[PDB]
């Protein structure tokens, strides 16, 4: 599977991942998946999709406003969808990750949005209000439909969470930098190294870091330490945010920091 | 792994990021302990008598049921210390989180009156206070938001989505991610994720203890019905707890008709929405087609949330409860009626309870049944929002 | 001619008109027999118990007193219902208007307190009410009189005169004076003609009484002292009256002393008036040379009244209570401490209290005391005054 | 003395007497003075005058305004105390009473106030807020000091009320027309002969009808019923209060409504 086939050419390579954030629809759909072809284009390993939600409950300022920009818009889950097809038939190699909150998941039947995601050609799903304890009729919907279930890895998890999440888990662990919500500006600076080292015994999917990644200098922090890449997501966002009325410079800035991003998880 | 059942049948759970997951284990432990220690049993039984006022008054009002069979019982937490029922768990849950080891509170509040007092518990307790308040709510309550600050709260209004209760809601759960390790996130009503319900309703079931004690005394038996507003379930899961086993005392809830069910402004998801996942919970909601979560609307900004806690839901499904709407005009008739007829200035919230108890009076007015209302609070706050609304009618 | 004694050894007796003595003699003759029924015993205390909210608790206060030998408690007539002692003898008072068949009340109020009290008891026992409020005291207490109103009173203002209390006073005794055949004049304090201050202590009584059972369980002793504030005696004498034979109780009643007894603007006359003739009653008055009645100041509308009564009066003259003043800064200060300290906002009448216990304590810490302060309301009505205050002051 | 002497020439003419009252110093201590020459020229055969005090339990708002009127020119006591001594000087037999609270004779000794009356030439002293009840300094003062102590008989009058009334007052007695304060609005209508009979069978002091008399018809039925004259306040003062800017057609307005409720008196 693409998680698979991804990770084993990046550590042929001595190469950790880099997988920007970028909400669906966000400014528009034709934008939106302009955006998306520029990260692609610029380096990115892998991505990770939010599709707009009226109450994210995970999400600081910056991603709260990408989902009102999107709402304004007019996006509904169902045009995210039709988005995620054409990334597919377009990108037919690259991992594509949904990060998703359980309402949109539940809504109309767990089993059918895992039967859809199948359908547009996703990857893996991360319920960001889903616990493990809470993730079973989840995470058999998803392997019914060849999803990957992604699950979280917080800074505070204890011995028997981390077998939980190595047994459960597939294509990538979400390894947190810290808690609380998303966020540029609140960088995690709390040393993994005990967590990742963990998870690798455990067996657990490898893990990408994310929250508060938004500078290169955080991207080689995660891998040296033995993170499989690192996630950015509202640092990707506020290029966006600060280029609304600039739609040609805000892809030549996107570009840029992503190029710079991917470039520091080089090994 | 929990020590007690996060579910009533399909409602419930613990829905929240896997970051809060041991807060949550950390809490429901604390609790247990808790229930079991006669030390704890025993201080909190001293603030809710010798500092909050209880137990508290039950009414028999008798200019309001004249000429019919209705015999009309208000439980009186409008005279609790603060103004209503929300004392009552604020005390436990401050000596919960001073148990735990917590310097700091988080909570939301809507009209201001969980807010004020998560203010006094903090002042008396010694615990920093935050408190999240949708921005509409902050202009429209300005003296609820002066009270807590005099009390020593930090008081954050909340701009986004409705900024109504649903979004303090929402802020302050984003805050309690980043900030569990010393601040306990001291939530409102019987609802969001495990233990949260349960903790609430044990800390709020001797609103029905005292009523059941108070209604054998006065009348040898217990009521036919007892009667709250439902806005997350606090206040009418504290009435109903003791009356659960007995099975000939009807157990009506009430939630906000708005301006009209038909409108789609209002704050009824129990019997108008339908089962999704949000704030923590498996609840019943007002949701679009797509599973985005609406935006509710009442008079009453403590009955303004577009959930409801999961007993409720589960008490409906099997038919022990039954739920039913007031709209705003009959929230404000049977506010006017109580203040005229028997000198009490009832709470808006409460006025939605108080107007159902008087429509079953008035449609069958030779039916004869004895009913209790919980009077939630007292309507001193509100009347700045009641004036308003009678001077543009014309009425005054 | 009169069944009680109309003095308090120089002071008190009925100073009224001569048409009013009748009324006056009625009265005295009503509550003479309604003392000795049991009936009207019994309703009474039913409806202090199950209307009104009492006993009251009595709250120790262990936050105030950290690190002084000052043990302090809080008697909590702020928990009464309307919120504050008024309610007590309002509910006496209209038993007995009805049991001489009077239709209609009449009241005088200065923040808005009595008013409010005496709406909800017209509103409780069918009666109909109209209140006399100076207009400064109207525009600025613009909640109370929305209150009152909502509860079916009509509200006067008076814009004679200072335009507060003493005017208020005035008109409705020259009300009374054309319509005592159908209206009972329910004054508001322990002063006026017989047998008003001895009518309004005996329905204020239960107070002190609750106070001194409630002592006794809690520390197994009485009080060193009871502290009190004064405007015209009613909350300060129902917590005296059950001490008055202790004589180990320190009696201690708090007179507004506005902005300085040196600036004139105050309103403590029983230490720094003279004894007069005014508003039916022998008794000490703010006057000017020429034996004009002067115009009283406090930041508190409900102390702000040039005379007292007159039972306090005579309690001073031969020692048994001790009389002192607190300024508008003073009972400001307690104000914000037992807001921020116990979560408790106190009415500023009786923050004026609570300020004189806080200096006792302050100026001999290591003095080992038991004070009880009557906390004759709370402070929902005063948060714009203070609001105001604290603005211009630049403090917010 | 002046009432018995006034009573004793009344009654052989038939007639009864008209008794103004006005505030001393309203609208200044000159104006007053004039004014009440002019009561007496125009045909008063007594007369009332208050001493402006703070606050006139007894007294509608007509009243109120003339004792504020009075304080705004400065009026005080002391002051209306030396317009007494004028007034005598002009008027030697002309009975003047007093209308006073209770606060301005007690202040500085119950006993020097009366005293300064007589002192002055006043001839009777009626203090509104002190009952029968509460007399017993007042009236042993007044004696003391050649003062007829007034004494009120209201409607609602016992027969107890009316043997004292009758017993401890001199001068005249002040028969109430109505329950009430001080107005030349309200009427009284209640018939008072009644009263005025007992008043005569238990040999009280000839009794004068006071309250609402505002028209020369009041002033003929209290004879007829049997009074020995009518007292008139707030209508005299209201002509005061409505000419505060002509003084001279003041005083034309008042000697002409003087000159009609005296002519009313006479039988
Ligand atoms: C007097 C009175 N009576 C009834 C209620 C209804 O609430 P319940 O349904 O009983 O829980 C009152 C409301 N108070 C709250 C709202 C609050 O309760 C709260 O704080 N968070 C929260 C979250 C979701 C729903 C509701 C709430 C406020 O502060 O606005 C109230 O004030
Ligand atoms: C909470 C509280 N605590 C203490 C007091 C002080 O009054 P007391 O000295 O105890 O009698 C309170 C005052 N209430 C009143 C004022 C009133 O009492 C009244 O009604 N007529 C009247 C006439 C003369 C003096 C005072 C009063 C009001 O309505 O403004 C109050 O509200
Ligand atoms: O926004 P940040 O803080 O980069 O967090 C990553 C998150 O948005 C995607 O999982
Ligand atoms: O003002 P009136 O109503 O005339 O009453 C008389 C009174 O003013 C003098 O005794
Ligand atoms: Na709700
Ligand atoms: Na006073």
């Amino acid at each position: 599977e693409r998680y698979e086939n991804l990770f084993a050419q990046l550590n042929d390579r001595r190469e950790g991942a880099f997988v920007p954030f970028v909400t669906l629809g966000d400014p528009g759909i034709e934008q939106s998946l302009k955006i998306i072809d520029t990260l692609i284009d610029a380096g990115a390993d892998a991505l990770e999709l939010g599709v707009p939600f009226s109450d994210p409950l995970a999400d600081g300022p910056t991603i709260q406003n990408a989902n009102l920009r999107a709402f304004a818009a007019g996006v509904t889950p169902a045009q995210c969808f039709e988005m995620l097809a054409l990334i597919r038939e377009k990108h037919p190699t690259i991992p594509i990750g949904l990060l998703m909150y359980a309402n949109l998941v539940f809504n109309n039947g767990i089993d059918a949005f895992y039967a859809r995601c199948e359908q547009v050609g996703v990857d893996s799903v991360l319920v960001a209000d889903v616990p493990v304890e809470e993730s079973a009729p989840f995470r058999q919907a998803a392997l019914r439909h060849n999803i990957a279930p992604i699950f979280i890895c917080p800074p505070n998890a204890d011995d028997d969470l981390l077998r939980q999440v190595a047994s459960y888990g597939r294509g990538y662990t979400y390894l947190l930098s810290r808690s609380g919500v998303t966020g540029a500006e609140n960088r995690g600076a709390l040393p993994l190294h005990h967590l990742i080292e963990k998870l690798k015994e455990y067996h657990a999917a490898p893990a990408l870091q994310g929250f508060g990644i938004s500078s290169p200098e955080q991207v080689s922090a995660a891998v040296r330490a033995g993170a499989a890449g690192a996630i950015s997501g509202s640092a990707i966002v506020k290029i966006i945010e600060k280029n609304l009325a600039s739609p040609k410079q805000m892809l030549a800035e996107l570009r840029s920091f992503v190029s710079a991003m991917k470039a520091a998880s080089r090994a | 792994t929990t020590l007690l059942n996060p579910y009533f049948g399909e409602f419930g759970g613990m829905y929240v990021p896997q970051i809060l997951m041991p807060a949550l284990n950390q809490l429901e432990e604390a609790f247990v302990s808790a229930q079991k220690d006669p030390e704890f049993q025993a201080q909190f039984a001293d603030l809710l008598k010798n500092y909050a006022g209880r137990p508290t008054a039950l009414t028999k009002c008798q200019n309001i049921t004249a000429g019919t069979r209705t015999t009309l019982y208000l439980k009186r937490e409008d005279l609790l210390h603060g103004g209503a029922h929300k004392t009552n768990q604020v005390l436990g849950q401050a000596l919960l989180a001073k148990r735990m080891g917590k310097s700091e509170i988080i909570a939301e509040t809507g009209a201001g009156q969980h807010g004020v007092a998560s203010a006094l518990a903090s002042a008396l307790l010694g615990l920093k206070c935050r408190i999240y308040m949708g921005a509409k709510d902050v202009e429209r309550q300005s003296p609820n938001v002066f009270r807590m600050r005099l009390m020593g709260a930090e008081v954050i209004p909340v701009h986004s989505g409705s900024a109504t209760l649903k979004d303090a809601c929402n802020e302050a759960l984003r805050d309690w991610s980043g900030s569990y390790e010393t601040a306990h996130y001291m939530l409102g009503t019987a609802a969001g994720p495990h233990p949260y319900p349960t903790i609430v309703r044990e800390f709020q079931r001797m609103i029905g203890e005292e009523t059941k004690a108070q209604i054998l005394d006065k009348e040898g038996r217990l009521p036919d019905a007892v009667i709250a507003c439902v806005g997350g379930g606090s206040n009418a899961i504290g009435m109903f707890a003791d009356f659960i086993n007995d099975t000939s005392v009807g157990l009506i809830g009430v939630e906000p008709g708005g301006h009209g069910i038909e409108t789609g402004e209002h704050g009824a998801p129990l019997k108008h929405g339908r089962v999704g996942i949000y704030f923590g919970m498996k609840a019943p909601m007002m949701q679009t087609a797509d599973g985005q979560i609406e935006e509710s609307y009442s008079i009453s900004a403590g009955l303004d949330f577009p959930s409801v806690g999961p007993q409720h839901a589960y008490l409906n499904s099997i038919g022990r409860a039954d739920y039913v709407s007031i709209t705003d005009d009959e929230a404000l008739e049977a506010f006017k009626t109580l203040c005229r007829h028997e000198g009490i200035i009832p709470a808006l919230e409460s006025s939605h309870a108080l107007a159902h108890a008087l429509k079953m009076m008035r449609e069958q007015p030779e039916k004869e049944q004895l009913l209790v209302v919980n009077l939630s609070g007292r309507g001193d706050k509100d009347i700045f929002t009641v004036h308003d609304i009678l001077k543009a009618r014309g009425e005054i």
